[PDB]
Parts: C-alpha cells; structure tokens; sequence
C-alpha cells in the first residue's frame, strides 16, 4: 500500500490490431457444375452417369442460393460450412426419376430404383440434389427415352451400373427395363424429377477441390491481424522496396521470422513491421512525498501512445520511450530517478514530477601553467564507511518435502 | 495430475537452486573482497588509491552489521591550497639543485 | 489467449524472469557508473597546451566532432562494429550514461590528470607543471628527478612515438577489441538462438499457435499448446541463466575496469 | 554407361521464401557436389531407358535441335496403375495422368527434311490430371530436377547457355521451380523421351544439408555441401 | 535414429549444451596461460650454486 521513490515497471503497452484482413489468390477456375446440372439431355436411372470433377473450386454461391432446386440436401456436412471446406476428386451422378422415387435416394432406403439400379452407401457423406423437370423431360405422348430397371435377379450393391438387357426369369421371361410415363399432365409424384448425386471420396490424397476463399480489401500502415494465402500473423504492412523473385510469395528475415509477404491479388511486396509495444513504467517519488506520476512508455512513440493517460498535457519524446506527466526542463541536475539515455526524473517545485538531462557535475577549470603549483596549506581528517556483504541467509530445503509432502 | 504437479514443483526447485548458486558466486566474490579490505586497510595502511576510502589512507576500523561488515575509513584529505610559483631546480655556482 | 490462460497456470516463472533481466540492466548501468563516474568535478585541459613537450592531442577531445571525442576513442569506436527481435516481446533498453557522457567523463578525468597528477583523486585538483609531475613519477618507481629533467626531450619524443604507435596499431589491426566484439557476438547470438527457438515444434504438429488451433479441436489444441508452452519456457529460462552467468562474468570486469581506474589514472601503483 | 562429374549442379530453391544477404542452411533432397552422375548418348545410339525414379531424379541435356520431348512417370507403366506423362510437343504441352499402355520403345519421330510419329502408349483410360501450359555444338543447357512428395509432384527447371561440346560445364546456377502439380500418385520408375548428336545425364539426389548463399536480390548465388569435405563441414558449423 | 530425429524438434538446446562446454574446456587452457606463461623467456639457473 505504499510505494518507494524509483521507476518501476509495470503491466506492458501493446497496440491492439484494428481490423482483421484476408487475401488470397484470385478465384479463376471453378467447376464445371453449370455442364454438370444445366445439361440439355440427362442420362437414364439404369444408366446413370459419373462425372470426375477435379481441380477447381466448387463455389456453391449460385447453386444454394438458388430457389431453382426443391431438394437440397447433404447428409455429411451442412451446406453453409461446404463453401469452407476442402474437398478432393468429385463424382458427379445425374438421372431423371419419378417424383415419388426422390425418396428412394436417401441411404439404406428401399423401392425397386433403390434395390435395381441405384443404391446409395448407409456412410454417404455427400449431398443429393433433386429438383422437378416436369416442363423439361414430359411428352404429351409420354417421354419413353427415360428407362429404369424393373427386373433383376437380385438386389445390387451401392455405387454400382447395371447395363445387361438380358431377359429376367421369373420362375415368365420379362425385360429388365422399362420406360416412364413422363407427361405433362402428370400428378406431382409421378412427373419426371431431375436428380444429380454429388459424390466424393476424401482424405485419401493430395486436395485437388476446394471451395471459394473470400478476401477483403488490403489496409496498410494500421496494426491488423492479415492472413496472406494462409499466412497468417500480426503487423503493419507498408509499402517496401523490396525485390522478390517472381515465385517467392514470403520474405524471411535472419532470426526466421516473417517480415515481407506478397499480396496474391496485386503482386506487390508488403513490409511487416510489428505492432508497437513496450514496457509500461511508472516514475514516482515516495508515497508520502506525494501522490503524482508519470508514466514512461519505453521505446514508445506517443505520437501512437495516445492510441491506448491518453489526454497527457505534458509530453516528452526521450530516447527511452516518450514520458507523461513530467515537465521537460532546461537545467541540469544530478539524476534522481534514471530514466535512460541521460534523462533523469526528479520531484521538484507547484511541486511536479520533472524531466532533464542528467548532469555529470560543476564544471572546473585547473589554473595550468608550466610554472604554478597549488599546495595544500592544511587538512581534514576524513572518516567514510564502506558496506559490503559477507554472508547471506542459510536455507535448506526439503526436495522430497517441498515437491511431495506426505505423500 | 501428481506427474504434472511433481514437474512443476522440480522445475520450481531448479530454478530456486540455481538462482541462489549464482547469488551466492557474488556473495562470496563481496567477502573475498571484503576480507582483503580488512587484510590491507584494517591490518595496515594501504597506498592503493581509493580502496581504503577517498583521500589518503591512514587507518580503517571494522564494524559488524547484520549478514556485512562496516569499515570506518580514516583519511587525509588536503584542505587549504595556495598558488605558487615553482621552478624544477635551482642555479647555485653554475650546479643545478633538485 | 487460449495460450495466455494456459501460461497462467505455471505461476510466476515470467514474473522471476523478468526480475532476473532487470536486475541484469540495473546492473550494466551500475558498471557504468563505477568504473566512469570517478570524477566529482568534470576538467578541463587549459586551452594553452603546454605540457612540458609531451603530446596529448590525440588523446584529448576534438571539438570538431559532434561528439567530443578523442581521435583514439573514435577509432576504438569505428573498429568495434555492432529491431528484429523486437517481434516477440524483446526490447533492449538504451544505457543512462550516453556514450558523449561517458566520453566527457574520460576527458575530465584525462585533462585532472595531466593538469593535477595524482591530487584530483585524493581531494582538490592541485595544478603542477607536466614535467614536475612526470619528475614525481619517476621518484615512484625509484629514480631520481635529474634523470627526467635531463632527458624530458627525449621522455617527451619517446611518449609522443608510443601513442603513435597506438593509433597505426587500432588503425591497422582489428582483432585488439576483440574482448569488446566478443561480448558483442555473444549478445547478439544468444537474442537471435532465443528467436529461433520460437520455430521449433518441441513435440507438437506445429510451431504456429494459429495452425495448432485451427487444425485442432480445443482439447487436443490444449495439450499441443501446453507441449509448445513448456519448450518455449524452457527456452527463455536458459536465455535468462545464460545471461545472469554472463552478466556475473561482465560485473567482475567491470569490478576489475574500476580498481584500474582507480589505482592506475588516479595514481601511481606499485603492484606489478 | 558413361560417368561424368556434376561439379556444382543441381542446386534448386527449396521454398518459396525470400533471403537478402543471409546464408541458409537446408536438409533437403539435393543433389551432391561432384556427383557421379550418369552420362547417356544418342547420336548410332540412341539411349532410351527405364532409368529408376527413386528420391528425385536430377535431369540434364545438353540439347541441340530441340530433341528431348519429354519423359514418363509412374511404377508399372502398363495402365495396370495411373502414370504421369509429361511431352513438351510443339504445342500446349499436357501434362496428363491416365493409365496408358506405354509400349516397350516409346519416342517420337520426326521427319528429316515434322513430328509424324508419337508413339507412346495405347490407351488414355482413367484420367485424372491434364494441366496444360507452354504452347510451342550444343548451346542451350536445359537442366531438371523432379521431386515427388506427399504427391506433390516437383519439377525445377533453368535455362544457361553453353559452349561445351560433350561434358558437363562447371559453375553455379540455382534452378528456379516452375509447376508443382499433386498428382499423388506413387513413382518409382521414369523414362525420358527421344525424338527420331545429343546427350542427357541423370543425376540421382540424396538426403543432404547444404549451406545456401543469399545475395541482396534473392538470388542463390553459391552453396556449400554439408558433407563433401571437412572444409565444407566447418564452413557449415560455422554458417559461412 | 528415431530419438534422433525426434531430438531434432527441441531447436539448437543441445548446440548451445556443445558451445558452453567446449567455452569452458578453452578457459581452462586460458586460466592455465595467464597464471604460468608470464614470462616469454626461459630462463635457467647458473650450474654454480
Ligand atoms: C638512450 O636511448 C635513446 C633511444 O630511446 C637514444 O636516443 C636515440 O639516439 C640515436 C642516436 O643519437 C638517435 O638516432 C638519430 O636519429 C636522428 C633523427 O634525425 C638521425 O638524424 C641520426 O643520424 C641518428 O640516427 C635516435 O633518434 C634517438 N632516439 C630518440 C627517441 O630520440 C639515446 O641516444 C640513448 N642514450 C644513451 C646514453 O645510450
Ligand atoms: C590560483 O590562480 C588561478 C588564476 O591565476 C591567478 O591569476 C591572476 C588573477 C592573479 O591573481 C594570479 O596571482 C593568480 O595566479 C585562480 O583561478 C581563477 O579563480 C577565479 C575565481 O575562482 C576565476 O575567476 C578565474 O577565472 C580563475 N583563473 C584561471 C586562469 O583559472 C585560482 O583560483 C587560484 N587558486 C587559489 C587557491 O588561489
Ligand atoms: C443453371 O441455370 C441458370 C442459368 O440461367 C442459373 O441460375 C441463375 O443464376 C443467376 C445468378 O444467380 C440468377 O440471376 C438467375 O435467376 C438464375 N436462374 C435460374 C433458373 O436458376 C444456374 O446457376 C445454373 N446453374 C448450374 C449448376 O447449372
Ligand atoms: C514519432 O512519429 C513522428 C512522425 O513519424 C516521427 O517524426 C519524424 O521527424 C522527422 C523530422 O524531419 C520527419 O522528417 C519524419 O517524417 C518523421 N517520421 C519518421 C519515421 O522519421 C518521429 O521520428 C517518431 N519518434 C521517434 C523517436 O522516432
Ligand atoms: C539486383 O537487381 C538490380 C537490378 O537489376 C541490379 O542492379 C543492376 O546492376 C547492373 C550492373 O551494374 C547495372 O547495369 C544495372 O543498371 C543495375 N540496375 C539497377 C535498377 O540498379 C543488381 O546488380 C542486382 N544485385 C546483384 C548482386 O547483382
Ligand atoms: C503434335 C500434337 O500432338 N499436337 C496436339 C494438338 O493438336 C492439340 O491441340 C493439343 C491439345 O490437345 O495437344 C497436342
Ligand atoms: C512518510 O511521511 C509520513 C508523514 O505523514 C511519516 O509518518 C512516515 O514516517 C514517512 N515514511 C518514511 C519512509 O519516511
Ligand atoms: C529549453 O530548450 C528549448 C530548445 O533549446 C527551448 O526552445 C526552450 O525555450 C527551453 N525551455 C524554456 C522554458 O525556455
Ligand atoms: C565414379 O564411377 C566410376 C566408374 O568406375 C569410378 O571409376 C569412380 O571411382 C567413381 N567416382 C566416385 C566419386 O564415386
Ligand atoms: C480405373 O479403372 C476402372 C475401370 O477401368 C474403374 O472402375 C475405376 O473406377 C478407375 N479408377 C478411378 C480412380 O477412377
Ligand atoms: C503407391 O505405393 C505405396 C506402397 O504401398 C502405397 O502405400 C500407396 O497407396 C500407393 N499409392 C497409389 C496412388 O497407388
């Protein structure tokens, strides 16, 4: 509850980051799923198709977003978080079906598509997308080109096509496949009902897909959290001088830190320097001489300290951090409270905390001449004390007792 | 969690023993200068220049303080000097007298 | 933050750090203070230098120089050759004596020399001829004053040729302040040993606190933390042991620069 | 088969970081100073092996007419299992992994006085990578070096001129990297291709450390090899 | 070679474990100097007594 005369140091200074940015590489290639759901002709149940989708972003901003889909579901992950999450070589399956065989996708399900021609995985992770086409795959006369497997010898496994035509044996002889009564006319259940399967094995291999990486506009000369193609950290960015190379992306200084990265839009060279920060310290005479301060924020500019005794009304910029609270004053005095770099604080008179430049003692000027000597005409007899340690406390200590008492 | 307690408290340990080893060198470094101040200035007189207190060194005497020792360093400190003029030697008979 | 409330649970091991380096830098300036600050008043050698024909020029201050330092003592300057680490939380605090103070306290304790002798460590500076007082010095070591009133030209020529020599042996050869330069390196590689190690996993998936917590979930993330936590302690500990041993090593040349001083520039020493 | 010395070839950036007048020491896949690289002939001989692919494969030709087409990646090169194929036609080369049916003697032939004849497999069954760029004595020098990692496939590359007639020159060039592709497919056996006097050596990398020499610029200008000679171990312990 | 290489995670610990100790092995020497090799002259007493 009462504090000595000295300078001591205190809870550190630090400025906070601003904002936070993201850049990263332009978003060129995406994925072919306009070909892939916007095609003119799709194929049969029986003969459904596998697209491979690999290397390209997979943006789903046009096809969530879209009302144009009436069955958007993922059984593995939410469609919000697929924008976010990297993926790897995707098979794109597309069929038209009845409407109320839609169903019949969804895993460890039954029906004779299910059980006939298209069986999905009981661990499907990917998503099924399902939407009418009435207007588009219906005939007046009935749109017979869509054929789906009625008979079979047995149930077959998931992931599998089935294109044999031979005849099934009932006991009795049946065609395996049949067309669809596709009309406009139809009921809703029994229109025509566009299905694509977005299907994909994952986390066995280099990532070849991944979904879009949003950036923010760049900001420089301002303390913020950037994270450069996913380099991420904490500084201030400016413009520097710098010449990479053009397949370098980072600069690394000789302590291997990161003190230049590259803006993967505009191909530029951003120097690093790191938030200000430093050490707090408070100059005080004794409690009971008085109650007032002043701070020092060491290797500080308070062009900056205000950012965070912001007000001030007395500055000083010293080569050790600028001071608040204490008045710069032109005379020299011998140093007090040390400060650094010469600059002592002392408590003086009304009474305040003042800042100087340290003075090393009275000038003299020895009366020299090649011919002049000074004696002494007398003396003092001079009794000085000198303190000096000899010895300090003994202390044993118990390694078992301290570590494990008792135990 | 008795692992993790015994880790920290060792390290704790070390840290103590270690710091105490190094105050300890400086300790004994502050003796052995303080017995070769008894040994010069106590003892005898000492003409080494501001070990035995600023001025001349005529006597010290030792004071024991808590955990240290206390010399009373006795000087010569001139006091009043005079200008004057002086000249390295003297001509007599055509000798020089130093 | 996560790693911040995780450093709270092993005490104070920061708090002793800290105390320990600034008890390192107190000590620095404490060293400064002893081994320079010897002089009660700062001297000034009189503008006439008539010193007997003996030539302090080149040790004396050069006021054309900013700072006002000699000939000499920018040559030790120039040949001793010394921001970065400041992105993980390491400072260097600038001394309290500038290096123009302490140059005006060498040059005080030059000119009381040259204009005192021996009088300006024992009390009151007490003028002398050059001559007279390099004759006094000659009845320290044992021989009688007409020796050095009778050779003063040739003393003078001798004293003049040796700090000569001193300039053409500073200027010339490099490895003189090599005591100096080697406490230099050592500084500056322990600091940069010391940022190193802030790339080493210690046992974790990674070095980057970002990347163990983006790529973990917060319990996992918690023991990598903790593994990276208790190397990057480690770490600062041994910086800070190494630099008490040295700070140690430093405070007994320090010790040792200051009974120098004091037995050599304020006076005449016997000891061998 | 020949042997010849690669006396400071095969030297690549290891990382796309930026260095200004530093020296960096690197364990990575280099390969090592005064190498016992082998040297292949086609003139009367037109060498065309299965050399292996094991831990990076250093690849030289001193080329003249533009010969060297390109080489094959994979470890049956039967279609059995995918293949990395790369041609540097003269064309929009293709990069390409499928399962081809590579034959026994793939090359190319060119009429002498066009490209007629490409022979290099059967079959382009199960695709999965295409990327495509570059749409096309002894004076050029065409060095490669070929990393396969994590399948991430690596491939350097820098082009010097030349004025020497069957051996490899001496000095340094750091080879800057140009495409990195994940196939992430496994290779252990490569093979290059030869259009129907010119030479290519293949140099083989090893596990090594190698102190790197940083200039303002960026630029490798010199490197030292952590285990060639006690003098360059001390140069290394001493990172200078 | 496997705690070798997991050594290799803990950074340069044990290089500045080999730079203490090899200081130390030259400081001896050094101390050895400074208290014996005063004198660059080998200086040996007369064969009369
Ligand atoms: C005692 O030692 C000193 C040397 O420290 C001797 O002084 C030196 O004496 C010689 C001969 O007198 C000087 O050499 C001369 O130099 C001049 C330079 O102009 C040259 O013109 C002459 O031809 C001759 O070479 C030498 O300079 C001088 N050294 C110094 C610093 O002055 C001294 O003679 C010795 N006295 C006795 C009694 O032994
Ligand atoms: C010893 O002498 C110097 C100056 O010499 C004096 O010069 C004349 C004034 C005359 O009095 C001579 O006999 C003297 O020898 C004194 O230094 C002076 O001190 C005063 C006040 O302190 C100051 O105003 C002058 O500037 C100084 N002059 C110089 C050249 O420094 C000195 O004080 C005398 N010491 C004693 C003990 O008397
Ligand atoms: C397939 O069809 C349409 C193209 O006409 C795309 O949907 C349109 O997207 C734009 C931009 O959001 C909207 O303004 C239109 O209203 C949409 N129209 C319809 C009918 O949806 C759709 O994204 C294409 N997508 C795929 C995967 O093929
Ligand atoms: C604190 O910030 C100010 C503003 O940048 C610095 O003032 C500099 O003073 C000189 C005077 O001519 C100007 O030319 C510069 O443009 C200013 N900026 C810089 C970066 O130098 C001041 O230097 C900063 N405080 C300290 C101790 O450096
Ligand atoms: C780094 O790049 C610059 C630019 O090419 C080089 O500076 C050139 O040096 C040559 C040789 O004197 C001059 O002809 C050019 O006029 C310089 N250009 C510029 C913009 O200064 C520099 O030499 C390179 N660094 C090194 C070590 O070679
Ligand atoms: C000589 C040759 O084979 N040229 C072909 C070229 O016709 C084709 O346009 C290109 C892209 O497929 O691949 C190559
Ligand atoms: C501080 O001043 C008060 C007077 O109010 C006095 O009681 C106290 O003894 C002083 N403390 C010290 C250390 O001087
Ligand atoms: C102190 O020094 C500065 C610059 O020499 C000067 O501007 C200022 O007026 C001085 N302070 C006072 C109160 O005069
Ligand atoms: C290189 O290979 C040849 C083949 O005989 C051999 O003579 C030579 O000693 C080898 N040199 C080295 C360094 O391996
Ligand atoms: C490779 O070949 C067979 C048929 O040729 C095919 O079923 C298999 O899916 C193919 N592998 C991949 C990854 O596409
Ligand atoms: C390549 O060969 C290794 C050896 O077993 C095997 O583990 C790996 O799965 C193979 N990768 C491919 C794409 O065949």
């Amino acid at each position: 509850f009462t504090v000595e005369k000295g300078i001591y140091q205190t809870s550190n200074f630090r400025v906070q980051p601003t904002e936070s940015i993201v850049r990263f590489p332009n978003i060129t290639n995406l994925c072919p799923f306009g070909e892939v759901f916007n095609a003119t002709r799709f194929a049969s149940v029986y003969a459904w198709n596998r697209k491979r989708i690999s290397n390209c972003v997979a943006d789903y901003s046009v096809l969530y977003n879209s009302a144009s889909f009436s069955t958007f579901k993922c059984y593995g992950v939410s469609p919000t978080k697929l924008n976010d999450l990297c993926f790897t070589n995707v098979y794109a399956d597309s069929f038209v079906i009845r409407g109320d065989e839609v169903r019949q996708i969804a895993p460890g399900q039954t029906g004779k598509i299910a059980d006939y021609n298209y069986k999905l995985p009981d661990d499907f992770t990917g998503c099924v997308i399902a939407w009418n086409s009435n207007n588009l795959d219906s005939k007046v006369g009935g749109n017979y080109n869509y054929l789906y497997r009625l008979f079979r010898k047995s149930n077959l496994k998931p992931f599998e096509r089935d294109i044999s035509t031979e005849i099934y044996q009932a006991g009795n002889c049946y065609f395996p496949l049949q067309s669809y009564g596709f009309q406009p006319t139809n009921g809703v259940g029994y229109q025509p009902y566009r299905v694509v399967v977005l299907s994909f094995e994952l986390l066995h291999a280099p990532a070849t897909v991944c979904g879009p990486k949003k950036s923010t506009n760049l900001v420089k000369n301002k303390c913020v959290n950037f994270n450069f193609n996913g380099l991420t950290g904490t500084g201030v960015l400016t413009e520097s001088n710098k010449k990479f190379l053009p397949f370098q992306q980072f600069g690394r200084d000789i302590a291997d830190t990161t003190d230049a990265v590259r803006d993967p839009q505009t191909l530029e060279i951003l120097d690093i320097t790191p938030c200000s920060f430093g050490g707090v310290s408070v100059i005080t005479p004794g409690t009971n001489t008085s109650n007032q301060v002043a701070v020092l924020y060491q290797g500080v500019n308070c062009t900056e300290v205000p950012v965070a005794y912001s007000t001030g009304s007395n500055v000083f910029q010293t080569r050790a951090g600028c001071l608040i609270g204490a008045e710069h004053v032109n005379n020299s005095y011998e140093c007090d409270i040390p400060i650094g770099a010469g600059i002592c604080a002392s408590y003086q008179t009304s009474q305040s905390i003042i800042a100087y430049t340290m003075s090393l003692g009275a000038e003299n000027s020895v009366a020299y001449s090649n011919n002049s000597i000074a004696i002494p005409t007398n003396f003092t007899i001079s009794v000085t004390t000198e303190i000096l340690p000899v010895s300090m406390t003994k202390t044993s200590v118990d390694c078992t007792m301290y570590i494990c008492g008792d135990s | 969690q008795i692992d993790r307690l015994i880790t920290g408290r060792l390290q704790s340990l070390q840290t103590y023993v270690t710091q105490q080893l190094i105050r300890a060198a400086e300790i004994r470094a502050s003796a052995n200068l303080a017995a070769t101040k008894m040994s010069e200035c106590v003892l005898g007189q000492s003409k080494r220049v501001d070990f035995c207190g600023k001025g001349y060194h005529l006597m010290s005497f030792p004071q024991s303080a808590p955990h240290g020792v206390v010399f009373l360093h006795v000087t010569y400190v001139p006091a009043q000097e005079k200008n004057f003029t002086t000249a390295p030697a003297i001509c007599h008979d055509g000798k020089a007298h130093f | 933050t996560e790693c911040s409330n995780l450093l709270l649970q092993y005490g104070s091991f920061c708090t002793q750090l800290n105390r320990a380096l600034t008890g390192i830098a107190v000590e620095q300036d404490k060293n400064t203070q002893e081994v320079f600050a010897q002089v009660k008043q700062i001297y000034k050698t009189p503008p006439i230098k008539d010193f007997g024909g003996f030539n302090f020029s080149q040790i004396l201050p050069d006021p054309s120089k900013p700072s006002k330092r000699s000939f000499i003592e920018d040559l030790l300057f120039n040949k001793v050759t010394l921001c970065a680490q400041k992105f993980n939380g390491l400072t260097v605090l600038p001394p309290l004596l500038t290096d123009e103070m302490i140059a005006q306290y060498t040059s005080a304790l030059l000119a009381g020399t040259i204009t005192s002798g021996w009088t300006f460590g024992a009390g009151a500076a007490l003028q002398i001829p050059f001559a007279m007082q390099m004759a006094y010095r000659f009845n320290g070591i044992g021989v009688t004053q007409n020796v050095l009133y009778e050779n003063q030209k040739l003393i003078a020529n001798q004293f003049n040729s040796a700090i000569g020599k001193i300039q053409d042996s500073l200027s010339s050869t490099a490895s003189a302040l090599g005591k100096l330069q080697d406490v230099v390196n050592q500084n500056a590689q322990a600091l940069n040993t010391l940022v190193k190690q802030l790339s080493s996993n210690f046992g974790a998936i990674s070095s980057v606190l970002n990347d163990i917590l983006s790529r973990l979930d917060p319990p996992e993330a918690e023991v990598q933390i903790d593994r990276l936590i208790t190397g990057r302690l480690q770490s600062l500990q041994t910086y800070v042991t190494q630099q008490l041993i040295r700070a140690a090593e430093i405070r007994a040349s320090a010790n040792l620069a200051a009974t120098k001083m004091s037995e050599c520039v304020l006076g005449q020493s016997k000891r061998v | 088969p020949a042997y010849t010395n690669s006396f400071t070839r095969g030297v690549y950036y290891p990382d796309k970081v930026f260095r200004s007048s530093v020296l960096h020491s690197t364990q990575d896949l280099f390969l090592p100073f005064f190498s016992n690289v082998t040297w292949f002939h086609a003139i009367k001989r037109f060498d065309n092996p299965v050399l292996p692919f094991n831990d990076g494969v250093y690849f030289a030709s001193t080329e003249k007419s533009n010969i060297i087409r390109g080489w094959i990646f994979g470890t049956t090169l039967d279609s059995k299992t995918q293949s990395l194929l790369i041609v540097n036609n003269a064309t929009n080369v293709v990069i390409k992994v499928c399962e081809f049916q590579f034959c026994n003697d793939p090359f190319l032939g060119v009429y002498y006085h066009m490209e007629s004849e490409f022979r290099v497999y059967s079959s382009a069954n199960n695709c999965t990578f295409e990327y495509v760029s570059q749409p096309f004595n002894f004076k050029n020098l065409r060095e490669f070096v070929f990393k396969n990692i994590d399948g991430y496939f690596k491939i350097y590359s820098k082009h010097t001129p030349i004025n020497l007639v069957r051996d490899l020159p001496q000095g340094f060039s750091a080879l800057e990297p140009l495409v990195d592709l994940p196939i992430g497919i496994n290779i252990t056996r490569f093979q290059t291709l030869l259009a129907l006097a010119a030479a290519y050596y293949v140099g083989y990398l090893q596990p090594r450390t190698f102190l790197l020499k940083y200039n303002e610029n960026g630029t490798i200008t010199d490197a030292v090899d952590c285990a060639l000679d006690p003098l360059s171990e001390t140069k290394c312990t001493l990172k200078s």
